[PDB]
């Protein structure tokens, strides 16, 4: 008893921190082109997160509209 | 879905168990509905042999003695 | 108390009631006097069951 | 009249000089849910009662310890009359007198009326069949029923003061019937899944796990013996160790043939531990079952050959041995646990540093806008959540293998035998996910929300915590307490509505 | 250092010195009745605040007004002790002057007379106790501070969930402290609603009519007017040139000789800077752009009189030429903007059924009371009473300020009812919102909960116990003769203290004060609860309210809440919390100016906080007091990251304000999982008190903070010296400096012996000073139970060791040796109250006589003449407390029973055997016996013994007062007499009776003499009075229940051992039931051969991940090393110079602690007193995050010559070899809480039946027997139980034939059943039966 409680909680916040991680995956490579318009990706998005397809303009505006819905 | 098909139960005494009572019995005794134990519920409601397990033999034993002569 | 479906009516015990250990032993002095009486005279047993 | 047969349809009459509305005929049947009198509960029931549980290794798995003074209220109707059936009372009425006077007479007759007699044992929440067991009654000093531990799984009790309920089968059907479908040693198969639920708990199995074990050198290295007979002799007189490797003499079984047995002996490289076990182990098991480490996962699917080959019966008094045995050897064994035991890895400090240094690249990124914000939070909580499961597999590594050890010649090392580790292998309690919080740090925590916090816990519990890391560590445990206490309500209902439909 | 410091001091690891010491805990629940009872000359909360609102009352403007004048509280009609025993609620009554004036008609105001009527009685008020709990009827309750949402307005969401668009909503809610809630919210159409109470919804806009505004005021308030000219032909319109933002334009937009934007082009930054910077006033338009304006203001024909366009109508392009040719050049319009402005409240105009002012008020006369017609003066009324009314409403002055505050006003106080203005200023902040300059509130935000505590409550209890004499009076005072009637003749009493004796006797706020602890004590009067009258339901929230918050950082445990259905709903105050002048809660912290940290303390409310940036508890500051790093980890704006050096503008006072007193008493808390230490502190507070009040050898420094500030202790009042100690009664000769002129004396304590709690232990005071000994003001004079030498000792710490003990500790069962229950260490003293009660039956009235049919003397040896069990008789199950007997006569026995009488001849009696007897299976002492007898029946003999003795002990009491007060005063008097006079032989030697004559030469001295005889013959005086009441008390008749004669109350001392069944744990959340008690003989002993008491399981350690109970395992062995180490010592007795030498060392450790010590300590008297103390082990002091470090407790195990490891190998006591391995040993604090075996084990074979249902009926406790319920039933029919179950309901239960004929066939040997039908059933074929159903059993 009251253990359990405790197991509930680990399991609970193992996976909302997994799925987080998940949305950064890993080894990508690929062009500089933003998918939605175009625009420069520098080398150091392409150099932090590997596989990167939206420019920083991008990366936020999405960003902030998913806020501004909720 | 299960909570829908419990709902339908031939026995009235069961249904008063756990639906809504008032509409059971008044929804029943309109129709002169007869009961005829055979389920569990209803038994322990009346508080004879379950009609399984060790009672099986015997409601076995007595349902046919039924519809007879 | 509690708001619980414990209600007052539900503790009022039954007073008229005749506890088994009494209906057990009553059922018993019937046996004792009955073979207390057939162990004497035929006279006697007539006469107290009698009086 | 609509008042008196159901109230409510109107405009509520209220009863005399009390505000409260009068309850009616129809609100007499009615109620939650349906007819009160057929809902839990229920109905009180005659002989009956309860007490705190407590323990008993002692018992046989079809026994239980039941209280002087409750059996003898219990049981009071069969008093009265196997006293007088003896003839050792003139009457009902000083039967009465006389278990009233707690003679010392009664005792040997209540001793009597207590032995084919089972008695039925039922533990709070009633969840499957298994939640009521019937037991046979072993007469108790104190005012707590003993309960058989291995019992204690199906019934999920632990015993933080938990209590449970007896009941008396009455009618002769009611003691045939708790004899052969409700009786301890009857059910001991899960009906959920085919699977034994009287599988060996916590304690038993540490117990037999350590015993089952090697190191690399200890007393007794290398000798050879008879059989298992004399195994035990070399232990017990302290000339050998518990663990040490060694051919021994044994005999095992097959019953290969057409339903039959066949006896295989063969000088099988072991260790002293597992000689000395092989004495429990009936007939027709091979000696590989019990040749190598026996954790909780290898000793449960142990016992599930064991019902597979030769029945219910051998694997009965089987499961009551390993129990005895387990706890026996548990107590030699002295493990324990102390500060030291919970050692932290070399590299921790490192670690952290390492990960500390990726925030700051990363921030550096978000400052010059390289990055951006929502993206900042999602990259440092990898580099965290990165970080945590180093220092996981960092002290696992130092932890599992590290008592490095030597052997005649130069250096070797095994798997450790550190106390706080022996308990996680063999699966008596605790797991490398819990370790990590009490060796490595422990997580980042979540509020309520769900939302992992962006600083985590760096601190471990060998360590202390600080003011603030306690205080994220609180929501996560809150939650985990006000969840799991919904959690009961939920169980309930689902079962409800599915006996319902069946 | 003190004086009982002196005595044991607690070594003291922790570095952060304290800034601040432990205030009062018991300050917030004295502190708010202190504020409710007491004369304050002016509004601020309190009786006279709530008099002041409902008073002057006066009559139906009949010109005859009842004013009031002010109050007083009568002295207590028992004293504390006198109205415990007797049951009565420990009450003040309460008088009030009235004052009635009468004006004459017609009257320029002014009075034919006035009687001032003094003082009228309404009823008596309870009084809270010296330690801040009540009596209701003899039995203490405390009153648990309440959480509820404050006052004020606050605007919310309801996002997500609502109608599953997402969109999200937001609504505005006015939240008076007393009269009708006001609710304004939106939806998704955006109309504006308000609901009152709960109510029926209703459009918005009809409060404003109701207020006496028509359309036009409504356009105008909530909109702004776009002028429209017809100047020349066709229509000009006024432009904004910040109008067209969040529009795209209309028409051909031109204005000022150039075309700034052609239609078709977003009006944007350009156009408005060109607009804007130009000066564009007017431009000229086409007809069509008012097809969708909304006309403002009414336009009428001028000539024919008729309404052109009403108000809030739409112009079109052909109803623009009906006003434009009837010469009207203005036209105002709406502006509508759906991102800025948004039409909003013009949709709502166009959803309300009313139109003028009466209309409206019908609509809410309606809806508040539908069913019954509607009138002109209703309608009017209802509405100014709801929200403009001084007595149906007031917002108080916090609601007032939370008013003011959230909606960005300058006064702190204004209007305590709501206005046009107030109404009118909220729907336009909440419309503010909704366009996106704005956020919403939380519920869980402690700066908008607010905490309401035993004061205000009951005057909130007391304002509605006027209001309900208030209509009364009124009433009166309309046909009220002239001068007859008086302000006593109207105003009842029983009215004004029913509505308080409903509070405090039963309420979800009032409960039985958890007193099992002095620790049980102080965590309930500090405790917090959201629900009950006023605040949420568990049913209700939701799981934001319960979740811990932010803001609960220093004001609400995080960690003390219970485990239960309501967690989160309760918390528990933490330690250095107070309350917010307004009624907050706020936290102190240290003012950082620039970069220094101050000593200068402040309180920060919830919202005060937020704004600050405060550093945190540990941090390292030197020298001056700077911060030693250049960045800090500090917390802000609800969040904690590191900050800059001088950035900081406040820190944290201590390392423990975050948590709880329960949370604080546990060590090492650092170490132990969250989870965990919530159960510590929740199984802390149900620690029995043991007969040997021990002390934590690990502890953490709050013991003697909660030990003295429970009542449970008794505290020095004045400094001074010991004159006389008894097991009874301390008598203080106080020092002089403290003692006042007069009277002059000494303390004396008197102190509480054995004596039954609310949980039925034990409390009983014990002297923990010697005769003639020093103490100080604030000194401990005496321990309660579970207090030690001034410390908090709620249980007995042993030698435990973790380790398997073949299988005996299985789960978290425990394993415990026999020289534990020998030393009956943990054996634990309850009382019992057992009473017997005489009544009146219909038959005749029961006597309390000894005469009891068939029964032998053996009984009536404990009993004595009267019929009353001798005090001091130790008895057990069944011996009889109290002869009793009821009239049953005429019995009609049957033959057998009538030849059984005949033959042995009994008397058979008329009188049935009622008399009460001892429960089975309990026994013990009895210690003492009460009567209590109606007023007017006769005392018996052992009644009126008792009320005679006393009165002997009383009289003895007060005189032992008078005779050690004279000789105090008179040796003062001996003094005085010396200065001036001294003949210090001659003095002495007359009768000291004969000394007052005595006089002193012109001086002040001569005046001194004076002083002491006033009040010598005031306690010759006060002896005498109270002597007198005394002896009344006594003899005057008990009042009893109607139907009852007279009462016998006995009072049980059993003593409990420990056996197995009883719940144990640790202060660390690890539970345990004792499972066997192992011989010494069996028990793991060490080299040393000394066994230990208990044997834990090391698997309970790892899983609950609370690793300070192995801390203090360890730091408990090393600190009874040091305890052996000087027993050696002592016993050696190596003299001052080795002992002082050893301790010296112990206290210092290491370097870098807060403790200093000696040798200042008299290097001898007073040292080796100290010693030992201390041999029975060394209390150390582990802070709650300043706690020991493992070097620190290694360091304290190399003194005590123990292995740093903690563990020793041990021997098993049976074989006798080695336990492989090292096992930890150590001592552990442990406490046995009261779930004790033998109250929770219950048994029935055949006992009573309900009376409805013939079902088995707790009714002379042996109890009903256990409840089968549904699921068991699935139980035993998943088996195929069926016989098993049939049996379980029908004849072991329900079936009222066949239970008989089951217990019959028992004893005969025939184990059967039958059965038949349970009476359950057989009810229910009645009930239907009774309704008009035909429900039959058919066939065969
Ligand atoms: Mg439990
Ligand atoms: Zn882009």
């Amino acid at each position: 008893e009251a253990d359990e409680a405790y197991s509930v909680t680990e399991q609970l916040t193992m996976t909302g921190i997994n799925r987080i991680r998940q949305k950064i995956n890993a080894h990508g490579i690929p062009v500089y082109l933003c998918e939605a318009c175009g625009n420069p990706i520098p080398e150091a998005r392409r150099k932090i997160f590997p596989g990167v397809t939206l420019c920083v303009e991008c990366q936020a505006y999405q960003e902030r509209q998913r806020k501004h819905y909720a | 879905g299960i909570t829908k098909a419990s709902l339908a139960t031939e026995s009235f005494i069961s249904a008063a168990s756990f639906q809504e009572t008032t509409r059971v019995l008044t929804e029943a005794a309109v129709a002169g509905k007869r009961d005829e134990l055979r389920g569990l519920k209803e038994n322990v409601i009346v508080g004879r042999l379950i009609p399984a397990g060790t009672g099986y033999a015997y409601h076995q034993d007595r349902m046919r003695r039924r519809a007879a002569g | 108390g509690d708001d619980e479906d414990s209600h007052l009516g539900d503790f009022i015990e039954d007073t008229t009631l005749e506890l088994p250990l009494d209906s057990a032993t009553t059922e018993s002095l019937r046996a004792a006097t009955h073979d207390v009486l057939a162990g004497l005279t035929a006279r006697e047993a007539k006469v107290l069951r009698m009086r | 009249v609509d008042a008196l047969l159901d109230n409510g349809r109107r405009g509520r009459a209220i009863t005399g000089s009390n505000k409260r509305p009068l309850k009616s005929l129809a609100d007499m049947i009615k109620g939650k849910q349906g007819r009160f009198r057929q809902n839990l509960l229920g109905k009180r029931v005659d002989y009956s009662g309860r007490s705190v549980i407590t323990v008993g290794p002692y018992l046989r798995l079809h026994q239980c310890g039941l209280p002087k003074k409750m059996a003898l209220e219990l049981f009071k109707p069969f008093i009265y009359g196997k006293l007088e059936l003896r003839g050792l009372a003139t009457t009902i009425k000083a039967a009465k007198k006389m278990v009233e006077r707690e003679e010392a007479v009664v005792w040997d007759i209540l001793d009597e009326v207590i032995r084919e007699h089972p008695v039925l044992l039922n533990r709070a929440p009633t969840l499957h069949r298994l939640g009521i067991q019937a037991f046979e009654p072993v007469l108790i000093e104190g005012k707590a029923i003993q309960l058989h531990p291995l019992v204690c799984a199906a019934y999920n009790a632990d015993f933080d003061g938990d209590q449970m309920a007896v009941h008396v089968p009455l009618t002769l059907e009611a003691q045939l019937e708790a004899r052969a479908l409700m009786m301890s040693t009857n059910n001991i198969l899960s009906p959920a899944n085919g699977e034994p639920i009287i599988v060996p708990s916590q304690d038993v199995v540490l117990g037999l796990y350590y015993m089952t074990r090697d190191c690399v050198n200890a007393k007794g290295e290398g000798m050879v013996l008879t059989g298992p007979k004399e195994a035990e002799r070399l232990y017990r007189s302290g000339l050998a160790s518990l663990h040490a490797r060694v051919k021994v003499r044994i005999t095992e079984y097959e019953k290969d043939a057409n339903g039959e047995l066949v006896a295989k002996t063969s000088l099988k490289d072991t260790t002293v531990g597992r000689a000395i076990l092989w004495m429990i182990v009936p007939k027709g098991l091979p000696y590989s079952i019990v040749n190598q480490a026996l954790g909780k996962k290898a000793i449960s699917k142990m016992l599930n050959t064991c019902y597979r080959i030769l029945g219910l019966k051998p694997t009965v008094i089987f499961a009551d041995q390993i129990m005895y045995t387990g706890f026996a050897y548990a107590a030699r064994s002295g493990a324990s646990v102390g500060i030291d035991d919970m050692v932290i890895p070399e590299k921790k400090h490192e670690i952290i540093s390492e990960a500390e240094a990726e925030v700051a690249e990363i921030q550096e990124q978000f400052q010059s806008g390289l990055v951006t914000a929502g993206e900042r939070y999602n990259k440092v909580i990898d580099i965290w959540a990165a970080a945590n499961d180093r220092v996981s597999k960092a002290m696992m590594d130092n932890l599992q293998t590290e008592t490095v050890i030597n052997r005649d010649g130069q250096e070797e090392k095994q798997v450790s035998f550190n106390s706080i580790y022996m308990m996680a292998d063999s699966g008596a309690r605790g797991s490398a996910a819990q370790i990590r919080q009490l060796a490595g740090m422990r997580g980042l925590m979540a509020k309520p929300d769900g939302s992992i916090i962006e600083t985590p816990i760096t601190a471990n519990f060998r360590e202390g915590l600080n003011v603030l890391q306690y205080f994220i560590s609180t929501h996560g445990a809150r939650k985990g307490l006000a969840d799991t206490a919904l959690k009961t309500a939920n169980s309930g209902y689902l079962t409800r509505r599915l006996v319902d439909v069946a | 250092y003190s004086y009982t410091e002196k005595k044991r001091i607690r070594k003291d690891f922790g570095k952060r010195p304290q800034v601040l010491d432990v205030p009062y805990l018991l300050s917030i629940q004295l502190d708010s009745f202190q504020k409710f009872i007491e004369q304050d000359p002016e509004g601020q909360y309190g009786l006279e605040a709530a008099f002041r609102s409902v008073f002057p009352i006066q009559s139906y403007s009949g010109n005859s007004e009842l004013q009031y004048v002010s109050y007083r509280l009568g002295e207590p009609v028992f004293d504390v002790q006198e109205c415990q025993i007797r049951g009565v609620t420990y009450s003040a009554p309460l008088r009030v002057k009235l004052r009635l004036v009468i004006y004459e008609r017609e009257a320029p105001e002014g009075t034919v007379k006035d009687i001032k009527e003094q003082e009228v009685y309404m009823g008596e008020i309870p009084l809270m106790t010296d330690n801040g709990t009540f009596v209701i009827n003899g039995t203490e309750r405390v009153i648990v501070s309440q959480l509820h949402r404050s006052p004020g307005v606050f605007f919310d969401s309801d996002k997500g969930k609502t109608h599953s668009s997402g969109k999200v909503l937001y609504n505005a809610r006015i939240i008076p402290y007393r009269g009708s809630w006001l609710d304004f919210e939106f939806d998704p159409k955006d109309n504006l609603f308000v609901r009152i109470d709960r109510r029926r919804k209703l459009p918005a806009t009809i409060i404003l009519r109701a207020l006496n505004y028509t359309t036009e005021q409504i356009l105008d308030l909530f909109f702004e007017k776009v002028i429209f000219e017809i100047r020349d032909n066709k229509l000009q319109m006024e432009l904004v040139p910040e109008r067209l933002r969040g529009e795209t334009a209309s028409f051909d937009i031109e204005a000022n000789g150039k075309v700034y934007v052609e239609k078709g082009r977003r009006i944007t930054a350009r156009h408005i800077r060109q607009l804007e910077k130009d000066d564009v006033k007017l431009i000229e338009v086409p007809v069509e752009y008012i097809a969708g304006k909304v006309v403002a203001k009414d336009y009428i024909d001028e000539s024919t009189g008729e309404l052109i366009c009403a108000a809030n109508m739409e112009l079109s392009l052909d109803l623009l030429a009906k006003l434009s040719q009837s010469g009207h050049k203005r036209i105002e319009t709406l502006f509508t903007n759906d991102l800025d402005h948004g039409p909003y409240i013009s949709e709502t105009l166009r959803v309300d059924p009313t139109n003028d002012r009466l209309s409206a008020l019908v609509e809410i006369y309606r809806m508040m009371r539908p069913g019954e017609p509607p009138t002109r003066e209703a309608a009017e009324s209802l509405f100014e009473n709801l929200f403009f009314s001084e007595d149906r409403y007031d917002l108080s002055a916090v609601g007032r300020m939370k008013f003011n505050r959230s909606l960005l006003r300058e006064e702190i106080e204004g209007s305590g009812i709501l206005s046009k203005d107030d109404i009118i200023d909220v729907m336009k902040k909440l419309i503010d919102i909704r366009n996106g300059k704005g956020e919403v509130d939380d519920i869980d935000h402690l700066g908008n909960r607010r905490i309401r505590s035993v004061g205000e409550m009951a005057e909130n209890q007391f304002r509605v116990g006027l209001v309900r004499v208030e209509r009364a009076v009124k009433e009166r005072l309309s046909l009220g003769d002239l001068d007859t009637l008086m302000p006593q003749d109207m105003i009842n009493a029983k009215p004004i203290s029913a509505a308080v004796k409903e509070f405090f006797g039963s309420s979800q706020l009032s409960q039985f004060m958890d007193q099992n602890n002095p620790l049980s004590e102080i965590t309930h009067k500090r405790r917090i609860s959201a629900l009950g009258p006023g605040g949420l339901t568990r049913e209700r929230a939701g799981f934001e309210v319960r979740d811990v918050h932010p803001t609960h950082y220093g004001r609400v445990c995080p960690i003390e809440t219970p485990e239960g259905p309501n967690i989160g709903l309760i918390n528990s105050l933490s330690v250095y919390a107070q309350t917010n002048e307004y009624g907050f809660l706020e936290t102190p912290y240290r003012k950082v100016t620039d970069g220094v940290v101050t000593d200068e303390i402040h309180y920060l409310s919830a919202i005060e906080e937020g704004n600050y940036v405060i550093a945190q508890a540990n941090s390292n500051l030197d020298e001056e007091g700077h911060f030693v790093e250049d960045l800090v980890t500090c917390r802000s704006k609800g969040e904690s990251s590191l900050f800059s050096r001088d950035q900081v503008d406040y820190m944290d006072v201590s390392t423990q304000q975050v948590v709880s007193v329960g949370a604080s008493l546990i060590p090492f808390l650092e170490h132990d999982d969250a989870n965990r230490a919530l159960m510590g502190a929740n199984m802390q507070r149900q620690a029995v008190p043991t007969l040997r009040a021990d002390k934590p050898l690990v502890g953490t420094g709050m013991e003697r903070a909660v030990a003295v500030d429970s009542g449970v202790t008794a505290v020095a009042k004045r400094g001074g010296v010991v004159q006389y100690v008894d097991a009874s009664r301390i008598v203080i000769k106080v020092n002089e400096d403290e003692m006042y002129p007069g009277e002059a004396g000494i303390d004396i304590y008197n102190l509480t012996k054995y004596t039954r709690s609310n949980q039925n232990t034990c409390i009983n005071q014990m002297p923990c000073v010697s005769l003639g000994e020093p103490v100080e003001r604030g000194d401990v004079l005496a321990d309660g139970p579970s207090t030690d030498l001034g410390e908090l000792a709620l249980g007995q710490n042993m030698r435990v060791a973790f380790m398997p003990w073949n299988g005996y500790n299985f789960e978290d069962s425990i394993l415990v040796s026999e020289r534990v229950v020998q030393e009956d260490r943990f054996t634990t003293i309850h009382i019992q109250e057992l009473a017997c009660v005489s009544r009146d039956t219909k038959l005749g009235p029961e006597e309390i006589t000894a005469d009891i049919p068939n029964v032998g003397e053996a009984a009536l040896s404990k009993l004595d003449e009267s019929g009353i069990v001798y005090i001091g008789a130790e008895v057990t199950g069944g011996d009889i407390l109290v002869g009793k007997v009821t009239p049953k006569g005429e019995t009609q026995l049957t033959p057998e029973e009538k030849l059984l009488r005949a033959i042995f001849g009994e008397k058979a009696s008329d009188v049935k055997d009622s008399s009460l007897r001892v429960p089975n299976g309990v026994s013990g002492t009895v210690i003492d016996v009460q009567v209590f007898t109606r007023d007017g029946v006769e005392k018996d003999k052992r009644a009126l013994e008792i009320e005679e003795m006393q009165l002997k002990q009383a009289k003895k009491d007060l005189s032992e007062e008078l005779q050690i007060l004279e000789a105090g005063l008179f040796s003062r008097i001996r003094a005085v007499l010396v200065a001036g006079g001294v003949e210090a032989e001659k003095l002495d030697k007359l009768p000291r009776d004969r000394w007052l004559e005595l006089g002193l030469t012109d001086e002040e001295k001569q005046n001194q003499l004076e002083q002491l005889a006033e009040q010598y013959d005031e306690l010759k005086h006060e002896f005498e009075k109270k002597l007198e009441a005394k002896r009344r008390k006594i003899t005057q008749g008990d009042d009893l229940a109607p139907g009852v004669l007279k009462i016998v109350k006995v009072y049980l001392a059993v003593k409990r051992r420990i056996q197995p069944g009883d719940k144990m744990a640790g202060r660390h959340g690890n539970k345990g039931v004792i499972s066997k008690i192992n011989p010494i003989e069996d028990m793991p002993y060490d080299e040393n051969g000394t066994p230990v008491d208990i044997v834990l399981n090391p698997l309970g350690v790892p899983s609950r991940m609370n690793i300070g109970q192995i801390l203090e395992t360890h730091l408990g062995m090393a600190a009874k090393g040091i305890g052996d180490k000087i027993n050696a010592m002592l016993k050696q007795q190596q003299e001052v110079a080795k002992l002082r030498e050893f301790i010296q060392r112990a206290y210092d450790l290491g370097a870098d602690v807060r403790q200093k010590v000696d040798l200042s300590t008299f290097s001898d008297e007073e040292v080796m007193r100290l010693a030992e103390n201390l041999r029975k082990g060394m209390p150390i002091a582990t802070p709650v995050f300043d706690g020991a470090k493992e070097a620190e407790i290694k360091e304290l195990l190399k003194l005590g010559d123990l292995p740093t490891s903690g563990q020793i190998r041990l021997y098993d006591g049976r074989t006798g070899e080695q336990f492989e391995r090292p096992v930890t040993v150590g001592y552990m604090y442990m406490l046995k809480l009261n779930h004790l075996v033998d109250d929770k084990m219950h048994a029935r074979s055949t006992g009573s039946y309900s009376l409805v249902t013939q079902q088995p009926l707790g009714g002379k406790a042996q109890f009903g027997g256990q409840r089968f319920g549904e699921m068991e039933v699935w139980a035993l029919e998943a088996y195929g139980a069926a016989y098993t179950l049939q049996e379980m309901l029908t004849v072991k239960s329900d079936d009222v034939n066949g239970r008989t004929k089951m217990y019959k066939n028992i004893v005969d040997g025939n184990h059967q059943m039958e059965p038949g039908m349970p009476e359950s059933f057989n009810v229910l074929l009645k009930e239907i039966r009774s309704l008009g159903i035909n429900i039959e059993l058919e066939d065969e």
